[PDB]
């Protein structure tokens, strides 16, 4: 109908649900690991090494709670790893860069930034691979 | 003058795309035309005066969005 | 590439070419092909029209103060009428370059740098650059880029611009229905 | 007590705001109404001349104005808002005069005295123009048609309106060329270009398919007779339980009726308008297609329109069962013509017939009924404004403009009466300046430029003239080609005078249970 | 809406239904502004808690949008019908279309007679029609330095991922001329 939502506030909505997923499975990631407990409304114990598994089993928000499953499922389809890593990088970086940059007023040079911090990343990686 | 401002004002603008010597809306005649030839007569000195005020009288506080007051 | 095509050499009913895009992967060709189609299309859009208009609002933001002064030209309620639109040829770039986060008040600074009393001129030439390249947010001197649009697509929107306006007027007698 | 005043005030209140929300009128003013109803239903409405009738309002005086909205539309067909725009112009003085020490009775003849003197002066500003003049027909249609739906097809409709009236014209400055007379029929297909003036009677019926008569030699329809057959009007003791005996009944029923329809074609009938009643089934679907085997144009459940016009024009009555044959009460018909233009539409055209010196039947066509109604309501109101000029031969200022001329001059008669109602006249004599400034109402920003001028624009023009409300520019309100016969405006004043004068007698609290 | 809320259906009784339309026109235009073109950011359009879509297209959102305002009504079709025209002006019409119906009825109401103000939003567009059709000035692909080749190139070099405009300065020529 007639409704308008705005930018950095929607970006924050993109920040919020993802920022939560960026944490536990980041702790669950790697040789220092954890479990993500899920309280069922009846009290049933659920803990996994995948928070998207916890998300599928509980409320998922239309913001990146939906997407950080999606793009990790995208990450799950391809190499079959890093889904735990994708959730914790994306919402983090979106929680990191945006505010510092949008107070400088731009997604724009941030638009270029991710593929530039991807560039050397991809670059020296293959080089020190 | 009983006039609508804007149309009259826009006329005067057109009238200053046509004329523009003294032309203006004069409640003196309640018309739109040359003022100085309408016997709208005041020295040009007060203009600079008012215009020294006009732009500058506004720029004082807009130079201040942080305004401190004290009881003392 | 491990990709085979059957080459028909010297097709004698009419000439032909099948151009093989070399990617290291097939989706490299689409990045080409997406660059190609619009390049194909914009040239085809120049195959649509000889007269062709710059992308971006340096077309509009020119007439803006041209025709918002043309408001004054007729004056009266028309100086109101003509300005209301001709004040609004300012706003599209204010959306355009700001979508690139250029603060189009800086763009209209550059736009109306082109837009002059000395240059009122669409001409066919540039003594003012009327191009605004929307892959940037500020004018670039490309006139062959794929972002620009033909004169067919625009004079259309000119009706559409005025179409939201008087379409809603002709009603009489506002009422209530139970 | 207090009961009379309040609701009578509310009669002046609730109806006024409705009548105040009225005037956006004459063209591009305001913004469109996409109307969530009081029930929530969403509806788009434009050109409030029609929206008046369309408007759904409750409350006693407020719904009165929609019923008063047709009052201008019912007889005239031109400037339908003229009574509704002044429906609040009387309610203007109503409050004051009730509050002025003036009795609702003294306010009652006040409307009259203001009505009496008002329509008087309007005659002076009515320029009499020839009742049969092609122009005063064409241009009355045109000016209307210019305001009505089609401004291009006007050039088609206006002469067809003229030609439809000039056929039925009973040249007079009194009532002539009625609406019952001119028969306006709609046909899917063709074009408004192919909207055809037809002098002869054209019945619009549902004709079964084609392979039927477009040709001459037809005895006209409007028949009520059923076809008596076994298993129709005739006794069959053949019992139906088993499927075979249930099969034996329809076959004698179907095999017999085809002789009946031959007897119907034997009457000379290529057309039957069949009664919407059923004597049993009346004519069955066996009978109807057997009628279509004889090339007899047949509509079961025919409209009431082609029942009365065939009585009005062709002079037709039902004929008996075709075994009993006919009394030949079917009127004279010759060409039974179904126009198929791209096959669209079923249209019964009787070219030559009994006719009452009247009833042009104009076939209104188009790609769709919407395109048709573009012409139909336009040609109707074109006929109407012509009919209005046949009713009253004159053209006055259109769009409510002359009431402001009538405003100043009725203020003079406010002095000439010198009565208690002369004040009442005075209050309302200045309440007719409201419409032109108020027509500008609803559109936009920086408003006031329109208001006192349209008041003064006649005032400054003395008692002569002011700007046109529908055209624009300083000129004579009267001679524009925004022009309506004197009828339309003297109608409006006469109409709002009474219903609003009823308010004065509306009193206490009384409700039928 | 705004104004009297007890009579539904675009009777707000006065400019309340004009302004609620122009503020909706402005509001319905607020959708497309930050959506304008590719620089206009892709919107993530919630179709339901479980249904979304991501588009910056001006005519894509508004086909999905509901508009019960008359000025919001005329704006969606204008994004759509100009899309139906081309697809240039899905976004373009929307911005000023909020303004011109806001710009039109204001003086139309002021009437010396409403016919005067109608052209003011046509006239400048007409004066834009000429100016727009007066443009060969930018967008001309047929007139390059390399002609079609740079018409390829600069249009490729606009969307350039790479050596687009090198071998692809050839291809858009090769493709249209094959």
């Amino acid at each position: 109908n007639t409704k308008r939502e705005s930018g950095r506030k929607v970006q924050s909505g993109n920040i919020n649900a993802a920022k939560t997923i960026a944490d536990i499975i980041r702790t669950c990631l790697g040789p220092k690991s954890m479990m993500k407990m899920l309280l069922d409304p009846m009290g049933g114990i659920v803990m996994t090494n995948d928070g998207n598994a916890i998300l599928r089993e509980i409320q998922v928000q239309h913001p990146a709670a939906k997407s950080m499953i999606e793009i990790s499922r995208t990450q799950d389809e391809e190499v079959g790893d890093g889904t735990t890593s994708v959730i914790i990088l994306a919402g983090e970086m979106l929680s990191v860069a945006e505010h510092f940059l949008e107070q400088q007023m731009h997604p724009t040079v941030v638009i270029s930034a991710y593929r530039k911090a991807l560039d050397d990343m991809i670059s020296t990686l293959k080089k020190i691979s | 003058a009983g006039f609508d401002a804007t149309n009259i004002l826009n006329k005067l603008r057109a009238r200053h795309a046509q004329g523009g010597t003294w032309y203006g809306v004069d409640i003196n005649n309640e018309d739109i035309a040359d003022n100085f030839e309408a016997f709208v007569w005041e020295p040009a000195m007060v203009r600079i005066n008012a215009l020294t005020a006009a732009s500058e009288a506004a720029c004082l506080i807009v130079s201040v969005d942080e305004t401190i007051k004290n009881p003392r | 590439c491990d990709d085979e095509l059957i080459l028909i050499k010297n097709t004698k009913a009419r000439t032909s070419a099948s151009i093989i895009l070399r990617g290291a992967n097939d989706f490299m060709c689409d990045e080409m092909e997406r660059s190609l189609h619009d390049a194909l299309c914009v040239v085809k859009r120049v195959l649509e029209s000889k007269s062709v208009v710059p992308g971006g609002g340096a077309v509009e933001a020119a007439l803006s103060i041209y025709l918002e002064n043309y408001a004054t030209s007729m004056g009266s309620r028309e100086q109101l009428a003509i300005a209301e639109f001709a004040r609004s040829l300012l706003v599209i770039p204010n959306t355009l370059a700001v979508n690139a986060a250029q603060d189009s008040t800086d763009l209209v600074a550059k736009l109306r740098a082109f837009h002059n009393e000395a240059q009122v001129n669409p001409e066919r030439k540039n003594l003012k650059w009327i191009g605004l390249d929307l892959s940037n947010g500020k004018p670039r001197d490309n006139k062959q880029a794929g972002v620009f649009e033909p004169t067919i697509v625009k004079v259309k929107s000119l009706k559409f611009a005025t179409e939201a306006a008087i379409t809603i007027l002709r009603i009489d007698d506002l009422i209530k229905l139970h | 007590r207090d009961k009379p005043a309040q609701i009578r005030f509310s009669n002046i209140s609730a109806a006024k705001a409705v009548a105040d929300a009225i005037r956006t009128s004459l063209g591009p003013k305001g913004m469109d109404k996409m109307i969530q109803d009081g029930k929530g239903d969403v509806t788009i409405t434009n050109d409030g001349a029609t929206i008046l009738k369309q408007m759904q309002v409750l409350h006693p005086a407020a719904r009165m104005l929609v019923e008063l909205s047709k009052a201008q539309d019912i007889e005239a067909g031109d400037g339908t808002t003229s009574v509704v725009i002044i429906a609040g112009s009387l309610l203007d003085s109503c409050t004051k005069l009730l509050q002025k020490g003036i009795h609702p009775t003294i306010i009652s003849e006040s409307f009259q005295k203001a009505l009496e003197k008002g329509i008087e002066i309007l005659t002076d500003m009515s320029r009499p123009v020839e009742l049969s003049d092609r122009e005063t027909l064409l241009n009355s249609a045109t000016t209307s048609l210019n305001s009505k739906v089609v401004s291009q097809y006007s050039s088609l409709l206006s002469p067809m309106s003229v030609n439809a009236v000039m056929k039925v014209i009973d040249p007079a400055t009194a009532t002539s060329v009625d609406l019952r007379d001119i028969k306006i029929v709609k046909k899917l297909g063709g074009t408004i270009d192919d909207c055809e003036l037809v002098e002869g009677l054209v019945l619009t019926q549902k004709v079964s398919n084609s392979g039927i008569t477009r040709v001459e030699k037809a005895k006209i329809g409007l028949i009520q007779f059923c076809l008596s057959a076994p298993k129709t009007d005739m006794d069959n003791q053949i019992v139906v339980s088993d499927y075979a005996q249930m099969d034996r009944v329809l076959r004698e029923e179907r095999a017999y009726i085809l002789n009946l329809v031959k007897q119907i074609k034997k009457t000379g009938c290529n057309v039957l308008l069949i009664q919407k009643s059923i004597l049993r089934d009346a004519l069955s679907d066996l009978a109807l297609h057997f009628l279509n085997k004889m090339k007899i144009m047949v509509i079961k459940d025919i409209e009431r329109e082609d029942i009365e016009f065939i009585c009005k024009t062709i002079g037709t009555k039902p004929v008996a069962h075709i075994d009993q044959f006919t009394a030949d009460m079917l009127g004279s018909a010759e060409l039974a013509e179904e126009v198929n233009l791209n096959g669209s539409g079923k249209l019964l055209k009787i070219t030559g017939c009994a006719s009452p010196g009247k009833t042009v039947t104009i076939v209104v066509r188009g790609s769709n009924k919407l395109v048709i109604e573009e012409a139909e309501r336009s040609i109707h109101d074109a006929l109407c404004v012509i009919r209005c000029l046949v009713k009253k031969r004159a053209l006055i200022a259109g769009g409510g403009a002359p009431e402001i001329e009538l405003a100043l001059r009725l203020t003079e008669y406010s002095r000439t009466l010198s009565g208690m109602e002369s004040y009442c006249v005075r209050a309302f004599a200045d309440a007719m300046e409201v419409i032109p400034s108020t027509l500008a109402e609803n559109a936009g920003l920086n408003p006031i430029s329109t208001v006192t001028e349209l008041r003064n624009r006649h005032a400054q023009g003395e008692k002569t003239a002011g700007i046109n409300v529908r055209k624009g520019g300083i000129s004579n309100i009267l001679e524009e080609l925004v022009v309506q016969p004197l009828l339309v405006s003297v109608s409006a004043l006469t109409l709002a005078t009474e219903t609003v004068r009823s308010i004065l007698k509306i009193d206490d609290v009384v409700n039928t249970r | 809406m705004e104004g009297p809320l007890s009579v539904f259906g675009d009777r707000s009784t006065g400019e309340t239904i004009r302004s609620q339309n122009v503020m909706a026109a402005a509001s319905i235009a607020n959708i497309v502004k930050s959506s304008l073109g590719p620089v206009g950011l892709d919107k993530m359009l919630v179709d339901d808690i479980g249904d979304v879509t991501i588009t910056n297209d001006g005519a894509t959102i508004l086909k999905l949008l509901e508009v019960e305002h008359p000025a919001a009504k005329v704006l969606c079709e204008l994004a759509d019908l100009q899309d139906k025209e081309v697809g240039d002006g899905t976004t373009s019409v929307v911005i000023i279309a909020a303004e011109l119906l806001k710009n039109a009825d204001e003086l139309v109401k002021q009437k010396i007679h409403p016919t005067s103000v109608i052209s003011g939003y046509r006239l400048a567009c007409k004066e834009a029609v000429r100016y727009i059709n007066e443009n060969l000035i930018v967008n001309t692909d047929e007139l390059g330095r390399d002609c079609l080749i740079n018409a390829a190139k600069t249009s490729m070099s606009s969307k350039i991922i790479g050596i687009n405009g090198d071998f692809f300065a050839n291809m858009v020529v090769d493709a249209v001329l094959a």
